[PDB]
């Protein structure tokens, strides 16, 4: 039951799915009925109840297969709160914008970026993939 | 009822590495067939389109004439 | 000789939990807070 | 090459001590002698102001900042020529 | 007896998710940042000369 | 130049540089089916209950792991040196050009036959053209004959710069003291862009190269009336 | 290197050793789950014998437990094995995880 | 005797990126020329080439600050 | 008491603490730098000011997250606290010179911040090339401060690299050979060994820099037959052994948490890791020039380089491979350490083959100097050297404290760092094959899209450390003492306890020789 | 001259709890006091040149 | 790894108010120095 | 030639270099220099296993060449077997 | 009580005043080279010495006084003093890199040779002969002193390595010499910064190395050192042989096949 830091030198307790057998009992200190239990299991098993089963192995072990194996809820608390700090963030990235960026440059106005990109056409900037490709210089739009 | 028949019960890790690892090469052999199709063959395909009947001269009187120069009004 | 054992073996103290955070704040607070008051200090000479 | 003296018996200290006063101090004294009689003073190269040369990027921190460390006003022209 | 995930873990998840899309839609879409997506199919050219 | 929302190499308008998209092509390729194989099988070893956790003998699988990736890597070796030859190879230029790095801008001398050269400055984003590019644009543009093997000799009269037009290809560092060549021929007439590419001090950002691609008889007058 | 079957025999054996001691118990139980196999009926009972020669109820219900987790997905090992041991279980007194509610979480 | 000079040609005794004793060498080459030509009363445009080759590949400040060393009596080649 | 324990200690574990706390503080400093980078690029136009006062941000990020984050935390603080503990040595070979080259590294971070503060900073590149860097390009005290606190952290690691290879070789159990050694252990001395070799040849480079900007030398002025190409071979002679030196602690680090959370009591292939470290040390001595593709080197030594540097891709995919045997068959514990390690994996392998790419010359004309490289290199750092010190942080704390930390907290930590870093640098693959350069503090228009995205990437990365910080302030709030501890069999540096006492092999352990 | 390591042994194997940069007496507590303060005081006064040398001159 | 419970637990209203003092040191003092670049750009 | 005047380890070695090479001649090895050599490792015949406390740290190379170690503690009393080979140790206090 | 063979360092001061000492010789170089002034660099050369000084006085202290030098911890300094020379290889390495990269492809600033056009080396057959002679007479005697201090003989030892620091002073001496006769200096170009920098270390090397036997002299007098006990003077002898190899590869390199 209680384990302390000064054991640390001694054979110690674990559940673990491949350890099966621990190289202790969970439990080694045992009350009257749990002595007379130890010596009932010197007897036949079929003797045993049920419920003296149950405690020779709750003795024996802390947790069973089944337990110890449980899955849990964790990665709803761990996705959210991940979530949350990334949603923090945009936060200082909002108040960045809002007090610490200037204006960007004019060239990024809208009449700016429709000349711009007509003289990238004019100049035919990547025109075999890239850019001046997508465009039709027949039909005078996009490419479909 | 009936008796269950006996399973495998030996090299189950190993059995399920040979058969997944198969499927990492069978996917990367459809990737790569895909891969070559989708970037590396269209590039090729699109350079060679693009030169095949490509006039350097009316590419230039083009350029020339929407004034994108310095040396060529 | 010294002290040992968790909590001790560390030149700062976690006898408070709220004196701690103090001095962390102050400790990675002041590293952090530098780059930006050089900056500062370049941005103020000329 | 095995040098061409000879011994071998045992490399001891009496061995090296004979290496230390039968060969080494006698090669300095030889080194010596021969330094001594190649010694005074070479002629004083001709200035010219050659540019890879006398190199001041930045004032040396001593002296006028103009002279080299061990600056020998015989031999070592400044920038502007031998020193007057 | 129920640990903190049982307890919480749903709320945390849909509180979370929610709070991160719409501060990140806000910040990408309300307050004026430049994207600079590509001119192709969504820019008409204008004449330069 | 770049376009907005790029992802690769800008076209090419040298056949080097494709060599050199087509062997990106090529390398990508295999990077991509060992990124994904490594994502796949660390997935694979992940996602079971079944355990094996005793000792596991190595040096059969070590074989596989070994001469798999050599030749891997052959194969990315060979068609990377068949390219580095090739732009090795002898070529003979109609003509030589050079530049010379400054803080902050490059000049050009074309002396084969007269004597012109000329700077070459940064547009400043105040005195731009309806148009024109933020950061890239010149005031004297690098007029260059299309369809001609270039000799560029690529040199500094202070601090490192680097000569680049990826577009090109090429990126030629500019080193006091040294004369670097690198080939240039363009399939195309055209506008090319490159940008310093040695860190230069308080302006490195801001000395762009323009290349200015036009016909033999346009780059001749062009010359002749910038003596 | 041997035969599934000599593998099989050496592990019988191991475990059939009448004064086998807790400590010899957990060594061949611990280094036996490291394979990549689910122990064999033949195993396991003799395993579970062993257990009552030591007078450990608790860990033969505990070896059970074991098989059922070397099996991982492969749902039908576990039934068969314990099908297998039945007459050995009736024999010894030995309830199985599942009877004692310990398969529950 | 070769006219119609278009650049320098390639030369074999310099064939790798770094070209700076390309114009060095024929910078030497053509002062030596035209040193040896003054001496014995010959005509100098017998070293025309090297001038060429050399104004071609060199640098406008090196052929400068050359010129400007040989007139000083600090240019440390030999001509 | 205090001033005897911390000032003038002579114990591998608490100077083990001084490096964790001195390099835990440089990864603020890097931190902020590297927040002020993506600020100034975070939109089109200038923030700050021109390339000066930017690219001395950039090269004093550059100087501490290396010089004062990585090697004191990965060498000073887990080499300190572990290597004696693996082989049950009861301290270092030289426990007093151990604690010099501790306190050798405040002054010199002092004297980095004096060359930011003095004059106009030193803007040069962490490369630190002439004539940029020469006394004309960059005049007065700052590059000499650099140059000097470049001094006196090389001293630091080279004392440092003596001590650990002595108790290395020197201090095992006399039945213990060098092939019974845990892989951490000789992550260590081969790392060790290329810090020997490797250091004292940028010390001359940068003590030739020195004396070429103040006593008229002229090493790489070719004024005075010098050459600046001169700088860089001596400069990368030491700077690619230096990047593995970066990552081979964590190499050794990452094998330890990958074997133990995979509950194996051994790591797979153990000689074939052996073998890699040693291969990987050795071809890193004879690559550098990879660095150089661009400076105008004949064809055949570019063919050279970019053969000889592909080659270290064969050892390097042992270990790969030998990690992912290790995951097989393992009992996987899904710990906040084993998530760093599984990050690690993918996320150095990405970096490793971007560095394959850039190793082909042909290629890196156009790659070199543009945000490729910087891609490539914060793969192989913010997700490789990184992920190994968190991995390494989150496994042994308990160890060094005594303390749990909060493991849902830390599987947090790990979700928003994961998401930051790779939001930083995935874009910047685009930035550098679409030809943004290296080293500018503004961009052409076309470029704004990526260069948004990474910097937002780069505040979600700020929001982990920030993270981190409260983490670390919550487990010694808390104060959970830690009692058992699997797998100590197979982990010897446990076996003491948490955290071991002050004086641990007294009595050393017994092994025998049978 | 005379062999006196003896003597010396005995002095710094005294069991005073003295660490051994202080074991050889009193002259050891002034030569370690001159050396702090050396290194104390100059550091403190390379602080204060870099506050001197942060701020220009003009 | 197994652990005694917390010797001084830290609830949630604690670990809210460590969180946020460690978020202000960090965020204040960089806010306030980013906040104010025009006014040292302006000297 | 050749006189004396240089003292010699047996009079001047002192401290811990002096007990080690005292022992040293009697056969002796107080300071763990030497690597143990091990028994057949039964019950029978345990590896016996110094130490001046009631407990010291063992570890096992189980086969020659086993790059893996395997570490424990072992505490006074009934002889204790690694957990991987089972080899016997016993430790002898004092 | 410790039942392994490895020394425990008492708690020592001198690694935290060798790195003060150390941002004081460098702050005070900044400041010599900047602000005029020698003050700082003063005060970190004497806090220097006294680390130095008393670390080492220590260290004596530990081993000849103490006892702690048992062989497991000889064999570390042994391994530490066999990496420490390493290391000073590859600083050197650096430095004939340096000019060999400079003297193999000689700039048209120099005139496109070796040595550069208005560099008259000095005659190599001279001084730089007498000093190859006086190291390697030093390498001798000191090898004398080694078999002598071995072989139980005090008088012998001393002579010898008297001997041997009187040649390590001449060499000093005569190098000092040849510095000021010299035509060329540190600013003549590459020719002057190679000789001078790599010369130059080297003679601050061989001050060190001279140093240090002069400190195996006066423990000798002292009677520290046992005829089986005596690794302060071994490692000053690896020392000095350092010294002298890199003499022979300055001297092949630099004086004869670069003149
Ligand atoms: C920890 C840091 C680190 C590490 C480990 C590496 C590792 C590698 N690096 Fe990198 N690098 C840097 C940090 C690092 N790098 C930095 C900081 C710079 C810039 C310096 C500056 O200018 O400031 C740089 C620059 C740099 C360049 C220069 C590019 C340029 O400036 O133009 C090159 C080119 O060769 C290079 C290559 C490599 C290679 C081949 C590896 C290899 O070691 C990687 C090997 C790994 C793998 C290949 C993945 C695992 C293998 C497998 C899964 C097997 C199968 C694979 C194949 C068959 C390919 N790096
Ligand atoms: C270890 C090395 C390292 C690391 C981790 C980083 C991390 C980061 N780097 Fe850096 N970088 C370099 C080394 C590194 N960098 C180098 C060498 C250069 C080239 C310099 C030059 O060009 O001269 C460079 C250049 C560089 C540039 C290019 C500048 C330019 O060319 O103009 C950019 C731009 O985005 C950038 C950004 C970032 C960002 C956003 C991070 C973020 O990922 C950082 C986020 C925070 C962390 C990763 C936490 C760090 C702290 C700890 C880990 C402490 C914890 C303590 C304990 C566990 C005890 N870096
Ligand atoms: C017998 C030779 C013994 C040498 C003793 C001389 C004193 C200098 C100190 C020695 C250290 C040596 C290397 C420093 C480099 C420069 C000195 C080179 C040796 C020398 O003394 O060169 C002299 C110039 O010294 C000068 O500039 C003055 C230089 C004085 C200031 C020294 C600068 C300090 C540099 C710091 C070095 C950093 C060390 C880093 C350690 C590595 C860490 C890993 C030559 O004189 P000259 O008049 O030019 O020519 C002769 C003309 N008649
Ligand atoms: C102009 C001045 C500025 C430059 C600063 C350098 C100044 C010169 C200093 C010269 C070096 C003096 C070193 C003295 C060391 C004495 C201590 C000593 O020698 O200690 C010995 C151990 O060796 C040990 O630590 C081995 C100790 C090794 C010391 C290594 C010395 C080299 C240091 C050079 C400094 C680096 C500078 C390089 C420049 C780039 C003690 O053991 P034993 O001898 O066996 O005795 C025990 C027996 O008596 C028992 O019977
Ligand atoms: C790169 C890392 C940085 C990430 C971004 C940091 C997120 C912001 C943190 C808050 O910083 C504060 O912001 C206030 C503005 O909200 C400033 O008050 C300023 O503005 C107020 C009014 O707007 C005035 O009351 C104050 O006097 C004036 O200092 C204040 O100084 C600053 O500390
Ligand atoms: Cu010019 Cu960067
Ligand atoms: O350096 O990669
Ligand atoms: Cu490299
Ligand atoms: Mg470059
Ligand atoms: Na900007
Ligand atoms: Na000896
Ligand atoms: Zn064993």
């Amino acid at each position: 039951s209680v384990v302390k830091s000064e054991d640390y030198a001694l054979p110690s307790y674990v559940d673990r799915r491949d350890y099966p057998l621990p190289d202790v009992a969970h439990v080694k200190n045992l009350s009257a009925s749990q002595k007379a239990l130890k010596e009932k299991e010197k007897a036949s098993w079929s003797s045993l109840s049920i419920d003296e089963k149950v405690e020779l192995y709750r003795l024996k072990f802390k947790e069973s297969f089944a337990e110890m194996n449980r899955s849990t809820n964790e990665w709803k608390t761990v996705v959210g709160a991940a979530m949350f700090f990334i949603g923090f963030t945009a936060l200082l990235l909002i108040w960045e914008k809002h007090y610490v960026y200037g204006p960007i440059p004019h060239t990024f106005e809208e009449e700016w970026v429709a000349k711009q990109t007509k003289r990238m056409l004019d100049m035919k900037v990547a025109p075999i993939q890239g850019f001046s490709a997508k465009w039709d210089y027949d039909k005078n739009e996009w490419k479909k | 009822s009936t008796a269950l028949a006996k399973p495998q019960m030996r090299g189950l890790l190993a059995r399920r590495l040979r058969f997944h690892i198969v499927g990492a090469f069978m996917v990367s052999l459809g990737f790569a067939t895909f891969y070559k199709f989708a970037v590396a063959e269209k590039r090729k395909k699109a350079y060679a389109d693009f030169y095949r009947n490509y006039d350097s001269m009316k590419d230039f009187e083009e350029m020339r004439k929407a004034g994108i120069f310095q040396s060529a009004k | 000789h010294y002290e040992e054992g968790p909590g001790k073996n560390i030149p700062f103290s976690v006898e408070n939990k709220w004196r701690l955070l103090a001095m962390m704040t102050l400790f990675f607070g002041s590293g952090f807070a530098a780059p930006f008051f050089i900056v500062r200090h370049q941005l103020l000479k000329k | 090459a095995s040098a061409a003296k000879g011994d071998h018996g045992g490399t001891g200290a009496r061995t090296w001590r004979f290496l230390t006063f039968g060969l080494a101090l006698p090669s300095v004294a030889l080194c010596t002698l021969n330094s001594w009689l190649h010694s005074g003073h070479r002629e004083r190269p001709a200035f010219i102001p050659y540019h890879h040369l006398r190199i001041r990027t930045k004032p040396f921190s001593w002296g006028d900042g103009n002279h080299t460390f061990f600056h020998n006003p015989r031999v070592n022209p400044l920038p502007t020529g031998y020193e007057k | 007896a129920p640990d903190f995930h049982d307890k919480y873990g749903n709320a945390v998840l849909a509180s979370g998710a929610t709070f991160c899309v719409a501060v990140w839609v806000y910040m990408a879409t309300q307050i004026g940042i430049e994207w600079n997506p590509s001119p192709v199919g969504r820019v008409t050219p204008k004449e330069w000369r | 130049m770049a376009y907005p929302m790029q992802l690769g190499f800008q076209d090419a308008t040298s056949p080097i540089m494709e060599e050199l998209l087509h062997f990106h092509d090529h390398t990508l390729m295999i990077v991509f089916l060992i990124s994904s194989l490594v994502l796949y099988i660390i997935s694979l070893m992940l996602t079971t209950k079944l355990t094996h956790t005793s000792t596991m003998d190595a040096q059969e699988v070590e074989t596989i792991w070994t001469i798999l990736p050599a030749i891997i890597l052959i194969l990315i070796a060979l068609p990377s040196l068949r390219i580095l030859y090739m732009m090795d190879e002898i070529n003979n230029p109609s003509l030589t050009v050079k530049t010379m790095g400054h803080q902050w801008y490059w000049s050009y001398e074309y002396t084969d036959y007269e004597d012109l050269s000329f700077d070459s400055y940064m547009i400043p984003t105040s005195e731009l053209k309806p148009g024109e590019l933020r950061l890239l644009e010149v005031d004297n543009r690098v007029v260059l004959p299309m369809e001609m093997t270039i000799r560029m000799l690529v040199s500094s009269e202070d601090v490192l710069h680097s000569w680049a037009v990826p577009s090109l290809g090429l990126k030629t560092d500019a080193i006091p003291g040294r004369l670097n060549q690198t080939t240039l021929m363009s399939s195309r007439p055209g506008l090319y862009y490159g940008q310093c590419s040695e860190i230069c001090g308080s302006n490195h950002s801001f000395m762009p190269i323009v290349l200015e691609l036009v016909p033999l008889k346009y780059f001749e007058k062009w010359s002749a009336s910038m003596l | 290197h041997e035969t599934d079957e000599e593998f099989d025999a050496r592990w019988v054996t191991y475990f059939n050793k009448p004064d086998i001691d807790a400590w010899e118990l957990r060594k061949g139980m611990n280094t036996l789950v490291g394979y990549d196999l689910v122990p064999e009926p033949k195993i396991i009972d003799a395993a579970l014998r062993a257990c009552r020669r030591l007078n450990d109820f608790a860990s033969a219900v505990r070896i059970l437990e074991v098989v059922k987790d070397k099996a991982g997905p492969h749902k039908e090992i576990y039934p068969y094995v314990i099908q297998e041991l039945r007459p050995t279980l009736n024999e010894l007194g030995i309830s199985t995880p599942e009877e004692l509610g310990l398969d529950k979480v | 005797k070769i006219k119609n000079y278009q650049t320098a040609p390639f030369d074999s005794r310099f064939p790798n990126q770094n070209q700076t004793r390309n114009c060095w060498q024929n910078y030497l080459d053509f002062h030596r020329c035209e040193k040896a030509m003054t001496a014995k009363g010959g005509d100098v445009s017998v070293c025309e080439w090297y001038r060429r080759v050399y104004k071609s590949l060199c640098p406008i400040s090196w052929v400068s600050t050359w010129d400007d060393r040989r007139a000083e009596g600090t240019f440390p080649g030999k001509i | 008491m205090f001033i005897n324990r911390w000032l003038f200690s002579t114990n591998h574990k608490d100077i083990g603490t001084l490096y964790l706390l001195f390099g835990a503080w440089a990864g603020m400093v890097g931190t902020a730098l590297s927040l002020l980078i993506r600020a100034e690029l975070g939109q089109p136009g200038t923030l700050l000011g021109d390339d000066q006062i930017y690219n001395v941000v950039v090269t004093a990020h550059a100087f501490v997250m290396i010089f004062f984050m990585v090697m004191p935390i990965m060498i000073g603080g887990f080499g300190n606290w572990l290597v004696p503990l693996m082989i049950g040595a009861p301290d270092m070979a030289f426990p007093r010179m151990n604690n010099m080259s501790f306190w050798l590294l405040p002054p010199s971070f002092l004297l980095l911040l004096a060359s930011s503060m003095v004059e106009a900073g030193a803007g040069t590149g962490w490369t630190v090339y002439p004539p940029l860097a020469g006394n004309l390009a960059h005049a007065g005290a700052s590059v000499d401060l650099t140059i000097f606190s470049l001094h006196l952290a090389g001293v630091s690691s080279i004392l440092g690299a003596i001590n650990f290879i002595t108790t290395i070789i020197n201090m095992k159990p006399p039945a213990m050979s060098q092939y019974q050694t845990p892989l951490f252990v000789w992550s260590v001395m081969i790392t060790a060994v290329l810090l020997l070799l490797s250091l004292p040849v940028l010390a001359a480079g940068i003590t030739m820099l020195l004396t070429d900007r103040n006593l008229n030398t002229t090493f790489f002025d070719p004024a005075g037959g010098g050459d600046p190409i001169l700088y860089q071979h001596l400069f990368w002679f030491f700077g690619h052994p230096e990047v593995y030196i970066l990552i081979l602690p964590g190499f050794g680090m990452i094998s330890h948490i990958v074997t133990y959370y995979s509950g194996k009591k051994e790591p797979f292939g153990y000689m074939g890791m052996v073998w890699a470290m040693m291969s990987i040390g050795f071809l890193g001595f004879i690559v550098w020039a990879h660095h150089m593709f661009t400076v105008g080197m004949d064809v055949d030594t570019r063919a050279y380089f970019t053969s000889a540097t592909m080659i270290i891709a064969i050892p390097t995919g042992v270990k790969v491979f030998s990690w992912l045997a290790t995951l097989h068959g393992g009992n996987i514990k899904w710990s906040p350490a084993m998530m760093w390690a599984l990050g690690f994996i993918f996320l150095f392998t990405v970096g490793g083959l971007t560095g394959i790419v850039l190793a082909n010359s042909s290629l890196d004309i156009v790659l070199h100097d543009t945000y490729y490289v910087v891609a490539h290199f914060h793969y192989v750092l913010s997700m490789g050297a990184v992920f190994a010190i968190m991995g390494g942080f989150v496994h042994w704390f308990p160890l060094f404290s005594g303390y749990t930390l909060n493991d849902t907290w830390a599987k947090i930590h790990f979700a928003i760092m994961f998401v930051g870093v790779n939001m930083t640098f995935f874009p910047q693959h685009f930035l550098g094959l679409s030809g943004m350069p290296r080293r500018y503090s503004d961009y052409p228009d076309a470029y704004t899209m990526w260069n948004t995205i990474s910097s937002m990437g780069s505040f979600i990365s700020l929001t982990a450390v920030m993270l981190m910080v409260f983490i670390i302030w919550e487990a010694f709030a808390s104060k959970r003492e830690v009692l058992t501890v699997d797998l100590t069999t197979t982990n010897l540096e446990w076996l003491n306890g948490c955290p071991p006492p002050y004086h641990t092999f007294e009595e050393p352990t017994y092994v025998n020789l049978k | 001259f005379e062999n006196r390591v003896a003597e010396k042994q005995k002095l710094f194997q005294e069991d005073n709890g003295l660490p051994v940069h202080l074991k050889g007496g009193a002259t050891d507590n002034i030569l370690y006091r001159v050396t702090m303060t050396l290194c104390l005081g100059g550091t403190l006064y390379s602080l204060y040149c870099l506050g001197w040398a942060s701020f220009p001159h003009k | 790894i197994t652990a005694k419970p917390a010797k001084t637990p830290t609830s949630p209203k604690e670990q809210a108010i460590g969180l946020s003092v460690t978020f202000l040191s960090f965020l204040l003092p960089a806010g306030w120095v980013l906040y104010h670049l025009d006014n040292y750009k302006k000297s | 030639a050749s006189g004396g005047g240089v003292p010699t380890d047996e009079e001047q070695a002192t401290g811990l270099e002096r007990e080690v090479m005292l022992a040293a001649r009697k056969g002796q090895d107080p300071y763990n220099i030497l690597a143990p050599k091990a028994t057949s490792g039964t019950k029978e015949d345990p590896n016996l296993v110094p130490s001046i406390t009631n407990k010291r740290i063992v570890g096992c190379i189980c086969e020659e060449d086993n790059s893996t170690v395997i570490w424990f503690w072992l505490h006074k009393g009934e002889a204790q077997r690694c957990p991987s080979c089972g080899t016997h140790y016993k430790l002898v206090p004092h | 009580h410790q039942t392994h063979a490895y020394h425990m360092v008492n708690p020592s001061p001198w690694p935290l005043t060798g790195a003060l000492s150390a941002l004081l010789m460098t702050s005070g170089l900044t400041m010599w080279f900047h602000f005029n002034s020698m003050t700082l660099l003063m005060i970190g050369l004497t806090t220097n010495m006294l680390t130095m000084y008393q670390w080492w006085r220590d260290v004596i202290r530990e081993s000849t006084f103490q006892g702690h030098h048992t062989p497991a911890v000889q064999k570390g300094l042994r391994y530490g003093m066999i990496l420490f020379i390493i290391s000073e290889v590859l600083f050197f390495t650096g430095f004939f890199w340096a000019f060999y990269h400079s003297s193999l492809a000689p700039t048209p600033e120099l005139g496109g040779c070796w040595p550069p056009t208005g560099i008259h080396p000095l005659n190599p057959l001279e001084v730089p002969l007498l000093n190859t002679s006086v190291l390697l007479a030093s390498g001798v005697s000191i090898t004398w002193a080694h078999h002598s201090l071995m072989e139980g003989d005090r008088k012998h030892m001393l002579q010898a390595l008297f001997i041997t620091i009187t040649l390590g002073v001449y060499f000093t001496l005569l190098q000092a010499s040849e510095y000021y006769e010299a035509p060329f200096t540190i600013s003549d170009g590459v020719y002057g910064s190679t000789f001078f920098v790599a010369t130059g270390f080297h003679g601050l090397h061989v001050i060190i190395g001279s140093t240090f036997l002069i400190v195996c002299f006066f423990r000798q007098l002292k009677f520290h050192f046992t005829s089986n006990h005596h690794f302060g003077f071994e490692a000053a002898a690896w020392y000095w042989h350092f010294v002298d190899v890199v003499w022979l590869f300055l001297y092949v390199s630099i004086y004869w096949w670069g003149s």
